[PDB]
């Protein structure tokens, strides 16, 4: 209810990199230092 | 221009299970939510734009 009634002006923004792009770079570390 | 809010909303309804003797509601950040209607004694619910 809270997250909802921050109407005052304070606001959250969205991170630029999206989880499923993290987890992209994450598997090149492993198959690059796998392979 | 009510009877002690003065507010600014797009007041529809309220589906609550109001109290009766209970008018003005609040939330966590002390912010009145409801509004006693003089006639029709039907809760409001105040919400901004």
């Amino acid at each position: 209810l809270i997250c909802a009634q921050k109407f005052n002006g304070l606001t959250v923004l969205p991170p630029l990199l999206t989880d499923e792009m993290i987890a992209q770079y994450t598997s090149a570390l492993l198959a690059g230092t796998i392979t | 221009n009510f009877n002690g809010l003065t507010g600014t909303g797009v007041l529809t309804e309220s589906n609550k299970k109001f109290l009766p003797f209970q008018q003005f509601g609040r939330d966590i950040a002390d912010t009145t939510d409801a509004v006693r209607d003089p006639q029709t004694l039907e809760i409001l619910d105040i919400t901004p734009c």
